[PDB]
């Protein structure tokens, strides 16, 4: 729920103008809100950043070592700068699931720390994730996924039930290919894809020491604000064999640090299906 | 400082 | 006779076609120089403190390969340019190709070889081994990346990696069939006694998924099993020696040892 | 105590 004088609801995080998405994209929009699982990871966060001794060591060691890794590898080495795409609530109402709904295997392509991972796990018998950090795989084997090589997953011999591919696509090398990928190892009967962009769509690849590489394939997202930007995704989706089926905007939150409690990015969440 | 973990974003 | 404690051979128990092949090293300068450096880094009080400050804080996240790589300490030595031209049996203008080192660490036991060769790639697991081996501008190649390039090498290098790696046989049979067959060359190095894992996060390990069976009671008897193992892959020893493999010390040991047997492999 | 980097090995 929001009202337009509702304070602290931070409207702009979830509100478009429905007006200016295609008629095709209003009829699939779902409105998201501030909830209480984002209020959750709100107020731990600000508890996080009032830790003074926890945040300055970060800083130390992000200081001291970020020449010889990644930020993200800094990050899965510390524990630290946890991310937010959806609350349990959030995924269930765009997925169309009840609370209680489960399936066989999720894959969550470059997974991260695990931390949005784990939202989702809870549906799902087997987890299988991605990642090309060090550290993060560590993260994502403490909480037991099974981590797949980025050649390995497509040649497993099984399909997957839900493929998630969140904040990836403007941070890999082959985004198109990823998502054909995606396409050809989903089980097609009832397999969902869930995807997650930061728009404005900006994207490169990371590497060590605060640089980075332009990606070998182009996405074609275009439009000059976000709205714009959502229109182009049909038509890069239907390249890779893919309908929308669901999709709304929300906040991708970080933890923060000394200076901020959080950060955030603009994200539009998309459920996929197999056409 | 170290800001969002995704990294910085540019504009439209 | 050679008779110093880390180069000695008891030529008798090896086989009769080992025998042939064996040549002889000693404590030259190259290596002294690497333990006189090391020595050095050792007295350095206050960087010994730190690079084990740093070491406890990261080792349940890290393995111990990719700290060694963050900090740039625990670099290793398995043999001086003058011993790798008598090994190979070639002069030190000596130039060929392409290098390609398999598990290559910090690349510091790379660049001893590095200058016989125009082209020099590696492979690596640690991340910040890959910093390294990217400092020193070799090509990095993934690890099911460099046997399917369409391209061979001239030599392939896999010191101490044989009994790091989840397969070992595998391994053996891919260098075979990228190598350069006409001059083409392997350098492999393996510490005897033969005890094989794969690293982990956090001193962690796990088994590889082949076996060597390599068995002995000592150096040479294990050295005596190598040949059928290395035949199963297609090479047979052109020339091998037993060389100390050191390693940088800490604040505790101006450096540490352990025991390497050094080949030469010709495809058969 | 850092020991060496290629591990720790045990005996024949
Ligand atoms: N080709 C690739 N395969 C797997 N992970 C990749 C990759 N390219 C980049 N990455 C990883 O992709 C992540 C992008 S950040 C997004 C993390 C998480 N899915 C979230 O939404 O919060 C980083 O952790 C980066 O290491
Ligand atoms: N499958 C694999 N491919 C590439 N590197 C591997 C590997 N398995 C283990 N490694 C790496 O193999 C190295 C073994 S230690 C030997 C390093 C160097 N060649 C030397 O002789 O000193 C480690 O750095 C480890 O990261």
């Amino acid at each position: 729920h929001m009202a337009a004088g509702g304070r602290k609801e931070n409207h702009q995080w979830y509100v478009c103008n429905r007006e200016k998405l295609c008629e095709s994209l209003q009829a699939v929009f779902v409105q998201s809100y501030l909830d209480q699982g984002t209020q959750i990871f709100l107020n731990n966060s600000i508890e996080k950043s009032g830790w003074a001794a926890i945040q300055a060591y970060h800083s130390a060691v992000s200081s001291a070592f970020s020449l010889a890794m990644s930020r993200t590898s800094i990050n899965g080495l510390l524990g630290r700068g946890s991310m937010f795409v959806f609350s349990p609530d959030q995924f269930q109402r765009l997925l169309k699931i009840n609370p209680d709904w489960k399936t066989h295997r999720l894959l969550d392509l470059g997974a991260g720390d695990g931390e949005v991972t784990k939202i989702m796990s809870p549906h799902f018998e087997e987890i299988y994730a991605t990642e090309l950090s060090e550290t993060m795989i560590w993260q994502l084997q403490k909480k037991k996924y099974r981590v797949l090589g980025i050649n390995e997953w497509q040649n497993t011999g099984f399909q997957y039930d839900v493929i998630s591919c969140l904040n990836l696509l403007d941070r890999c090398d082959q985004p198109l290919t990823l998502l054909k990928d995606i396409r050809s190892v989903l089980e097609p009967t009832r397999g969902r894809v869930i995807l997650a962009l930061v728009l404005p769509f900006h994207p490169y690849v990371e590497n060590v020491g605060g640089k980075w590489e332009k990606p070998s394939e182009i996405l074609e997202i275009k439009g000059q604000n976000w709205e714009e930007q959502v229109n182009s995704l049909p038509e890069v989706f239907r390249k890779a064999g893919f309908v929308i089926e669901a999709f709304t905007r929300l906040p991708y939150l970080c933890e923060g640090d000394m200076y901020n409690d959080y950060y955030v990015l603009d994200d539009a969440v998309f459920v996929l299906k197999p056409v | 400082h170290q800001g969002h973990s995704h990294g910085h974003q540019g504009g439209y």
